[PDB]
């Protein structure tokens, strides 16, 4: 309750000043929901689906890559995110096979921080999956 | 002064008008779009900025 | 001081109001529609009821465009952008000034559209 | 601090890889709005 809830790509806007009670975002470190007064923080964002429970019966499957969640002092939530599309414009059919191509390169990686690359690549995609 | 130069002259600052005519409605259907993209990314440049200033 | 001051005043505003709708006609088609004011919306809407009411039909033309020609004395001519400029006959659409007499043929079109 | 950190990385080049990785599960139908923002255009210019 009086809470507000806003939900911004660059390119296109969700949310502006409409709350709806509960979020639910997948933090770097863990995982979180805000009870509308949730004690602020300043987190950041790990590949993962964000379902934000509209009022309005239902709730709203999105799907964040990687953004920024600030809730702040009084009760209002600042999300914004760069990639956050909903399910259906994605494929389940070529998320398969982008997992395990880059499972291959993963022994095929003679330095240290490029076989730090691939690791970054493959908890991506493996997000995909179980999401759908 | 004489004729030719009257001419020649004159005939030039037509290309020059015409070219910044086709310059004006070019450069003014490029505005119109970065008007309309500005909004969804100005509340998203407010909402970046807007934990600084709640401190 | 040679036509009368009531030729005068209503020639002097159809002129000045043809101007207007000649100067916003360039906003419209570079910026748009929408952003100009509500006084303006009616200048563009009234001067494209006068550019219409100068339409006339000709009695030279009768066998070929199947209209009547009309002759409009001079006092009916006068009496008819008087009104068009007060906004008293602003609710009628477009087509009843289109190649009509005086202003009392205007009104007897209305009611044939639709 | 994860595998990102303590190898020498920052995290645009983690946020880089992980939204790159959604554009290439889209569909034929939206790879348009992943040709839309592609934003490599700007050049580097260092004097050395």
């Amino acid at each position: 309750g009086q809470m507000s809830f806003t939900f911004a790509s660059p390119t296109q806007v969700f949310f502006n000043g409409a709350n709806v009670r509960q979020v639910d975002v997948p933090t770097q470190t863990g995982a979180f929901g805000i009870l509308a007064s949730h004690v602020p923080t300043l987190q950041v964002l790990r590949p993962g689906l964000v379902v934000v429970h509209a009022e309005d019966g239902t709730t709203s499957k999105y799907f964040v890559s990687s953004g920024s969640v600030t809730v702040n002092a009084d009760s209002s939530v600042q999300l914004l995110a760069e990639e956050a599309v909903t399910l259906d414009m994605l494929d389940p059919g070529v998320a398969k096979a982008n997992l395990e191509k880059a499972q291959s390169e993963l022994l095929g990686a003679a330095d240290e921080a490029s076989r730090a690359e691939i690791q970054i690549r493959i908890e991506a995609n493996e997000a995909l999956v179980k999401a759908l | 002064a004489t004729l030719k130069d009257i001419t020649r002259r004159l005939k030039s600052i037509k290309n020059i008008q015409k070219i910044t005519k086709s310059m004006k409605m070019v450069a003014a259907a490029k505005y119109a779009r970065a008007e309309r993209d500005l909004k969804p990314a100005r509340v998203y440049g407010i909402g970046s900025l807007a934990l600084y200033e709640k401190a | 001081n040679i036509v009368g001051s009531e030729h005068y005043d209503v020639a002097r505003g159809v002129q000045k109001i043809l101007q207007d709708y000649k100067s916003l006609q360039d906003i419209i088609a570079i910026l748009g529609m929408d952003e100009l004011s509500e006084e303006d919306k009616l200048t563009v809407s009234r001067a494209r009821k006068i550019q219409r009411f100068l339409s006339q039909p000709f009695q030279v033309a009768e066998v070929f465009t199947g209209h009547l020609g009309k002759l409009v004395p001079l006092k009916e001519t006068i009496k008819g952008f008087q009104q068009i400029l007060a906004g008293e006959y602003d609710h009628l659409p477009e087509q009843a000034f289109y190649m009509v007499g005086p202003i009392e043929e205007a009104v007897a079109k209305a009611d044939k559209l639709a | 601090v994860a595998y990102w950190r303590q190898a020498g990385l920052s995290y645009i080049r983690y946020s880089q890889i992980c939204a790159k990785a959604v554009r290439d599960a889209l569909k034929a139908e939206f790879k348009a709005n992943a040709e839309k923002t592609s934003g490599s255009n700007v050049k580097i210019v260092k004097v050395k």
